[PDB]
């Protein structure tokens, strides 16, 4: 059974800097594909960030082409991504899954972590 | 007010068996990350408590937890104070580390009047259980202070080495257990004998092969050594050392009864309510654990308990819940300590499987039944060695047990202490 | 809920004179004990400065025997450590518990203080 | 290339309160000024709030001296308007240019953003 | 009773623009002294500005002697500070007293309005 930890902060001033952080286990983390997937209440699904198994391809979207890199840490098991700049539109619940948008995803959605940008 | 051990009149606890929770596991082995992982491997634990002074070792390894190798050997002892509001915990004081690594093997702690003895073993072969016929039979007894003072170089850390040994038929002897106890000025440590196989007497006429058809007579006798064509038998015991003279060293190895005579097997004896009780672990035929209290200090003499619930899991050979004389050497230590007497209540932290080490599960039983169990961990996490201590806090039972189990982002057998509490009110 | 605040510097050149700082809240610090504890990454615990209650007991480690003397403050709750003649051998990040080095430590290991010795 | 995205909407009752803004990026937000500017239908340009880089100065017109008041928040690229006390004259398209009114533009009007105050 | 009400906020980017205010009741305001009063945790008093009752005299001190300029609105009873060109070393707690720097203060210092500029 695989099991998404997802993790992070929330509730912090629009223009900070947050550092969402997911924890996997089970399937093989050495090689594999993780993406940071968002919706807001109302809106469908939003990627954000890709990395790619040995970290050599890393897209991004063009709303958050240049707000957020994600890493990798093949080493120990888990996702960061460290949030910065971010504005009124990026209140949503942050996600980690093995696809990159799609509306695939091959397990289910552990807990996920909400993020809060607002006064 | 002050942490004690168990005197006088504690509260009064739980005397029914409920299935509703009340025992709450304390976590107080708060460890901080372990980024950059790697092989490491910690094993071979030792906790022993007695009048608010506690002392811990270890031996970790880089690589495999069983064939590995020797890089630290942390040995220190500490003070027992509170952490919050009724949260008791262990603050360590001093941290004593041989030089070589790979050379100290089974120690056995004990307490003293302001001082802290551990007695090991050195070998220079590698795990005396393994390889016992090449040991020397030299034995070492580290005295560690449980309040150091400025500048005392004396008074600190003492590296003392035994030189007399009072063995009449034994080979060899060598400390084997958590603590042991002491009266007044009288160390006592758990340890095990080494005999010759071929110098054995023992009738194979007594063995509990009668009620046991699936059972050869012999295997009481194929039992009592680690394998069949050996060359030793282990036999039980405890050591003596009388530190009054200070004049030689004495090294005296007090042989168990013939009672419910097993293999040698990690032994642990301590003061609970005033009377000493006795605990040896089930490496051989008889699966189920072995408890009971001492009426003969110094000739030792364990009326044992007749528990038929609470047992020890194993390889196929020999899994739990076996009565019968088996050829096999193999179990794990799981021990218990007293927390009542008018009703001979006892509390440990046993694993709860057939064939396999996972799960590690508090329970409490007074003779032949549970009363009250709390799972300290998930039921897929893998526990090795467990050491149950209990204490008082300035009005009430509370215990803290050592169990290594399999923390999650960590890849490696850590070994937790919970702080459980005795509960008062049940329902 | 017991919270502590690493504190001090970094970045120094090999030889200098950095001082860490660690305050706490919470338990009584009138009457209790405080270690500095560090890890280099890729290794483990390594104790340096051990102080008691009464400030009648200091102990220190065999590499960092004459190079830092941790003092105490019980009228101000901190914990300071006046490092001098470090090497390159000593970076690492420090953290402050209630323990000398163990592996024991009965509260959350907060946020930690890097110290950097290179160049 | 410079873009400005120009946000908020109309359909408001007579007299009600909306919140115009424009985001850009490209250009350095941290000195340089701002401006809003209207047009109806049928009509020319039309200017109602201004404002200065460090938030010294802040003009605005004779049918709009009360009406709202231009803020400005450098830290996070954006151009707030709190429109309050709007009337059946000021149903408009507005706009964020570098020019208080002018006949001047730096750069290629992009979307704008219609207000429509009737009924 | 005097009743000191200080307002404000923190939390602002290095070099930013603040404007700090404080309101008071009871005594006569339109003659009178008032003087704004910084503390950093680990320091003491320190001052930063100072108005005379007619707003005929303005002190400052060596360190803020070009950076904000206090006022005096006599009508309504306030006292604003329009912090200009901020760094990281003023980040402390300001208040507003009847006495420049001194030791003195005929009145408890009520809540107080702790600035914070940092990253
Ligand atoms: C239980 O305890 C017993 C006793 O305590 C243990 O038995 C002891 O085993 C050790 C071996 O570890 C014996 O020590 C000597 O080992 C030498 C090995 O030399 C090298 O071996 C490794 C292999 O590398 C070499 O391989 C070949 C081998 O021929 C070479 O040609 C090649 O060039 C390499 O050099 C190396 O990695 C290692 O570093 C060594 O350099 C032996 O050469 C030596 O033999 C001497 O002693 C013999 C008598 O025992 C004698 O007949 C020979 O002629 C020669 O003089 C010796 O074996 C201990 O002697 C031995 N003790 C006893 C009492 O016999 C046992 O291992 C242990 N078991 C466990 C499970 O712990
Ligand atoms: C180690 O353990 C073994 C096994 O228990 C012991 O050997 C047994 O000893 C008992 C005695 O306690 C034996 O029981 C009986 O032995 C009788 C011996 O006969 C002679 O006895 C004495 C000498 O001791 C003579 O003076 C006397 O005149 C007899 O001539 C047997 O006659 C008995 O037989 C009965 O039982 C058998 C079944 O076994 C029936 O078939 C018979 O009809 C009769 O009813 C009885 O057996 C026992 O036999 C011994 N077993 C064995 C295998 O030898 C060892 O003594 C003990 N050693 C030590 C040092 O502790
Ligand atoms: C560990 O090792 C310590 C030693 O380091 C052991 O402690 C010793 O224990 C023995 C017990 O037998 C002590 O021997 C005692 O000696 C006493 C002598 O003291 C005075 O005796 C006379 C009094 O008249 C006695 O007459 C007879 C003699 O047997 C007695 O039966 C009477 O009751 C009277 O007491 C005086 O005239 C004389 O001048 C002496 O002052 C003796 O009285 C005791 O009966 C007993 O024999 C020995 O002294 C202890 N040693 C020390 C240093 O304290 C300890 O037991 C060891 N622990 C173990 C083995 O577990
Ligand atoms: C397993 O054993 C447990 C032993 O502690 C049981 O817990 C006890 O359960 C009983 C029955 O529900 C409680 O008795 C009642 O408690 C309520 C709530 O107490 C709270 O009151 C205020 C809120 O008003 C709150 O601030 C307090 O902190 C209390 O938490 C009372 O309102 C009732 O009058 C009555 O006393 C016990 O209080 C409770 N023990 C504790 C320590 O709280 C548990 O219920 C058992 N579970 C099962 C399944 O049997
Ligand atoms: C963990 O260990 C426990 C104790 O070792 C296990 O309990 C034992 O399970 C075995 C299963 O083989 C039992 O052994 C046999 O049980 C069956 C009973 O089933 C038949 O019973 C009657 C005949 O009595 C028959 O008419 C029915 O139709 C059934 O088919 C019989 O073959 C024998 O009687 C034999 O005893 C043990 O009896 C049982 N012990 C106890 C004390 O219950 C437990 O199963 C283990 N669990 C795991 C997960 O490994």
């Amino acid at each position: 059974e695989v099991q998404l930890v997802e993790s992070g902060g929330g509730l912090v001033q629009p223009g900070g800097s947050l550092r969402l952080s997911c924890a996997a286990s089970g399937f093989t983390f050495s090689s594999y594909a993780m993406s940071w997937v968002r919706q807001a209440p109302g809106k469908g699904l939003e990627w954000v960030s890709y990395i790619s198994s040995s970290s050599s391809y890393t897209n991004y979207a063009d709303s958050v082409k240049g707000r957020f890199t994600i890493s990798r840490d093949n080493s120990k098991n888990t996702l960061y991504l460290q949030m910065n700049s971010l504005r009124a539109e990026d209140t949503a619940s942050y996600y980690c899954a093995r696809g990159l948008a799609g509306v695939w995803g091959i397990d289910v959605w552990g807990q996920g972590t909400l993020v809060t940008v607002s006064s | 007010e002050g942490v004690s051990n168990l005197v006088g009149l504690p509260n009064n606890i739980c005397l029914q068996k409920t299935s509703n929770q009340i025992l709450k596991p304390k976590l107080i082995s708060y460890t901080l990350p372990v980024v950059g992982q790697s092989g490491t491997c910690i094993t071979d634990p030792l906790l022993a408590m007695d009048e608010g002074y506690f002392a811990y070792s270890h031996l970790e390894k880089i690589g495999s937890c069983s064939r590995g190798v020797s890089k630290q050997r942390i040995i220190g002892v500490g003070e027992v104070l509170d952490r919050g509001d009724e949260v008791p915990s262990l603050f360590m004081t001093n941290v004593w580390t041989p030089s070589n690594p790979n050379t100290v093997y089974h120690c056995s702690a004990v307490y003293n009047n302001e001082f802290y003895y551990v007695l090991c073993a050195v070998s220079v072969v590698g795990d005396p259980i393994l390889n016992s016929t090449y040991w020397s039979g030299s034995l070492m007894m580290t005295r560690l202070a449980v309040k150091p003072k400025n500048n005392g170089e004396s008074y600190n850390q003492h590296q003392f080495a035994l030189r007399n040994i009072e063995k009449g038929k034994y080979d060899k002897v060598m400390p084997y257990g958590p603590s042991g106890i002491k009266q007044g000025d009288t160390l006592y440590f758990p340890a095990v004998g080494f005999l010759v196989r071929t110098e054995f007497t023992y009738n194979d006429s007594n063995c509990p092969i009668a009620e046991c058809q699936y059972s050869k007579p012999e295997n009481c006798r194929l039992s009592m050594g680690i394998r069949p064509n050996s060359h030793y038998i282990l036999r039980s015991g405890l050591l003596k050392y009388n530190l009054s003279d200070e004049e030689n060293s004495k090294i005296v190895f007090i042989e168990i009864s013939d009672q419910r005579l097993s293999i040698g097997s990690p032994s642990k004896i301590y003061d609970s309510l005033g009377q000493p009780v006795f605990y040896q672990a089930s490496f051989s035929w008889d699966t189920m654990i072995k408890f009971g209290d001492v009426q003969t200090v110094n000739p030792l003499v364990v009326n044992w308990r007749d528990n038929t619930v609470i047992s020890r899991p194993g390889q196929s050979q020999c899994p739990r819940f076996n009565k019968c004389p088996e050829v096999c050497w193999e179990g794990v230590y799981n021990d218990a300590f007293l927390i009542d007497r008018i009703n001979w209540i006892s509390a440990g932290v046993f694993l709860d499987s057939n064939q396999t080490a996972e799960n590690p599960v508090f329970t409490v039983f007074k003779d032949n039944e549970v009363l009250y169990r709390a799972q300290l961990a998930s039921e897929d996490t893998n526990a090795q060695k467990t050491i149950t201590n209990c204490f008082l806090l300035k009005n009430k039972i509370w215990c803290i047990s050592l169990v290594e189990i399999y923390d999650t982002g960590d890849n490696v057998i850590r070994p937790k202490l919970f702080a459980v509490k005795i509960p008062e009110q049940c329902t």
